[PDB]
């Protein structure tokens, strides 16, 4: 809609035939009667020559921008098919890549482990040729969990009691209205605890009931197992596995978890993707497990079976166990009796004063003190 | 289809990437190793130079729509005849 | 890495080895509207209905069935051109099709054949390979006996 | 014979001089405004470089052309396109599979290499 002289929109749009461009009748004729000449090409041109005025005539002045519309959304749709057959064939390689290097890598197992097994016999056969009683009611007597803050104050639950006691001062801070888990949150001001249905969260008071514990890294979330057969933070159970979960702990990164069960395996969960992505097996249901702060160490009881979480193996094995903790350079166990093992060359304490069940074991800061309570004593050692 | 130097059905069809037609390779490889040009537009050309989506056959999405095209663009004369008339 | 295919000469070791890895993976665990309706024909199972009405119609109608009349005429005509000039060349311009269709397949079967010689030859080289570290595995495992026997004799 | 970009059989081909590969028109002159390079190599090519270079049997009931073939057409491009996705969707799960399992299989070999060797040694210091 524009001249190709002047660039003025023509009124009166008249061409040459000798370059086909659209120029106006008045700027065309000024530069014929210039010089005799086609301004673009400079070839001959003449007035006669120029086509003038407009060209309806039996025409009269939709549908065929339909057709030109059904082109061009088509010319997207083969431009997307290619882009994504190439990816498929693409990734398509790397499978087949994959599937054969994997069966190949597969028959080196094999091969490996029949000689393995041929040094084996091969060797074999050449080788043959304080302690505090009122915390808790004296009627109903007993503490059955345990917990130190971890920023200085002891937590314990009683055979319906969750006590705070000052370890210093020798006071109990607190009574708050049996308890099998207690957990002490690190701002000293919260505590959780747990029972044969809810989970309560304390400041002299409860402040909420919801309906294994253990504290998420961040300080926010509380992780709960249950007879039930479900953990919580979401609320999720194994379909396949389907039994009690008997203990429940967080990994000290705050992304895995595990669950003791009834039927004697160790469930590892991812949280984020609330997935069980591993299990340990290996006798009788599940009493107790414990990660190290080291993050890769985990102490399991049912025997204290010991698994490095980079390999997934259990490295070791300590043939009732009722509570496991580490300080990462002590392991203590308790339940028969109170025992610490050095984890560097697996026994340095071993402690039998409480009569009955112990119900709980703890590290004070740097080891500096022991702690453990009974079927209705707290002992500090 | 046809080779455009002999006129017969080529064994080995290669394309040239200057004047674009299909040649017999022993046949335009001849005519390199004379002269490096191409045969019909006599510019230059080297041996080198000659050269994941399934297909279907060409038959009756865009043949549908040049299809349309012939009818319409022949129905366009059609009322010409009747609109001169 | 290295495991011989062709020198290595049962299903059990697969169905071990299997469950070896299996226990270790115990351990470890641009368009624009067109796109939408095209996706939703798709998942949906349902193409959008077409025009079922030059079919049918019916004589005596009222102006909407003098439309439709009139538009089987001229379809007709069209029909009837349409026809015209597909006999007029009949079965030349079928057959003439025909024989393009077979330049087509020859081209793939050629190419079918180019990678057969390929494949075949890549696995032709390996064979070699696999034949020669073979022995060489078989050399080192009668001298690694001869060793084993012979410290013994000497104690 | 065929298009290097839709699978076509084309109308009017057209080579590109930096990538032997034939291309219909209309699909190459696209990808070179989209972005100006070869679609396979992914070398520069304009418009200006490409270099230009069929019977169909239009069958004996040829209405149709606009209800029955129309509508097979855009069902046919529908229901592979989705089951193309589908395809896509499936070779990336099937690839987590495959890295998984082997990284699996590394961890067995690494594994099993410290414990051979280890029994070899062994069968040699017994002798002493």
């Amino acid at each position: 809609m524009l001249c190709a002289i002047s660039g003025k929109v023509p009124r009166r749009p008249v061409l040459s035939p000798k370059s086909r461009t659209i120029f106006e009748k008045s700027l065309l004729e000024q530069y014929v009667k210039d010089t005799g000449n086609d301004p673009i090409t400079n070839e001959p041109l003449s007035i006669e020559e120029i086509v003038e005025i407009v060209p309806s005539a039996q025409q009269a002045s939709s549908i065929p921008n339909l057709l030109t519309s059904l082109q061009n959304e088509w010319d997207a749709i083969m431009l997307e098919n290619f882009k994504l057959r190439s990816t498929l064939d693409s990734l398509t390689k790397k499978l087949s890549t994959v599937m054969y290097e994997r069966d190949a890598a597969k028959l080196v197992a094999a091969q490996l482990l029949m000689e393995k097994n041929e040094d084996s016999k091969d060797l074999p056969k050449s080788s043959q040729q304080d302690f505090v009683a009122r915390g808790k009611l004296k009627a109903p007597k007993w503490p059955i969990l345990k917990n130190l803050e971890l920023l200085q104050k002891t937590f314990p639950y009683k055979e319906k009691w969750v006590c705070m006691c000052r370890c210093e001062d020798g006071a109990l801070h607190f009574t708050q209205l049996k308890t099998i888990t207690t957990i002490t949150t690190p701002n000293p001001r919260t505590g959780g605890e747990h029972p044969a249905r809810l989970l309560l969260l304390y400041p002299k008071t409860n402040k909420v009931l919801r309906e294994y514990g253990h504290n998420e890294v961040n300080t926010e979330y509380f992780i709960w197992a249950d007879n039930r057969g479900t953990i919580g933070f979401y609320i999720v159970h194994s379909a396949k596995s389907d039994v009690e979960y008997s203990s429940g702990v967080l990994h000290k990164d705050s992304l895995l978890l595990a669950l003791y069960s009834p039927d004697g395996i160790l469930d590892v969960y991812n949280l984020s993707s609330p997935d069980q992505a591993s299990s340990r097996f290996p006798e009788a249901k599940i009493k107790e497990v414990k990660f190290a702060d080291n993050g890769y160490w985990m102490v399991v009881e049912c025997t204290v079976v010991c698994f490095d979480l980079r390999k997934d193996v259990g490295t070791l094995a300590y043939p009732g166990t009722v509570t496991y903790d580490i300080d990462m350079i002590a392991y203590s166990n308790e339940s028969n009796s109170l025992t610490i093992y050095k984890f560097d060359k697996k026994k340095n304490w071993t402690k039998d004063e409480e009569s009955a069940l112990c119900l709980q074991s703890d590290t004070a800061d740097f080891t500096d003190m022991d702690v453990v309570c009974g079927d209705a004593i707290l002992k500090t050692n | 289809m046809l080779c455009a130097i002999s006129g017969k059905v080529p064994r080995r069809p290669v394309l040239s990437p200057k004047s674009r037609t299909i040649f017999e390779k022993s046949l335009l490889e001849q005519y390199v190793k004379d002269t490096g040009n191409d045969p019909i537009t006599n510019e230059p050309l080297s041996i080198e130079e000659i050269v994941a989506q399934q297909a279907s056959l060409t038959e009756s999405i865009p043949n549908l729509l040049t299809s349309l095209q012939n009818e319409w663009d022949a129905i366009m004369l059609e009322n010409f005849k009747l609109r001169s008339t | 890495m290295d495991g011989l295919s062709f020198v290595d000469k049962p299903d059990g070791y697969k169905n071990e080895i299997d469950q070896l890895v299996k226990k270790e993976f115990a351990n470890i665990k641009a368009d624009n509207s067109v796109s939408t309706l095209t996706n939703a024909l798709y998942t949906e199972y349902l193409k959008q209905r077409n025009n079922k009405k030059r079919r049918t119609p019916d004589f005596n109608d009222d102006d909407d069935t003098l439309f439709l009349e009139e538009y089987r005429r001229k379809y007709p005509r069209i029909d009837t051109s349409r026809y015209i000039p597909n006999e007029s060349s009949e079965v030349s311009l079928l057959g003439i099709v025909d024989s393009y269709l077979k330049h087509q397949e020859i081209v793939l079967d050629t190419l079918l054949p180019q990678t057969v010689s390929n494949q075949w030859r890549i696995n032709n080289d390996y064979i070699r390979q696999t034949c020669t570290i073979v022995e060489e595995m078989n050399i080192q495992q009668r001298k690694q006996i001869n060793d084993l026997e012979i410290y013994r004799k000497r104690l």
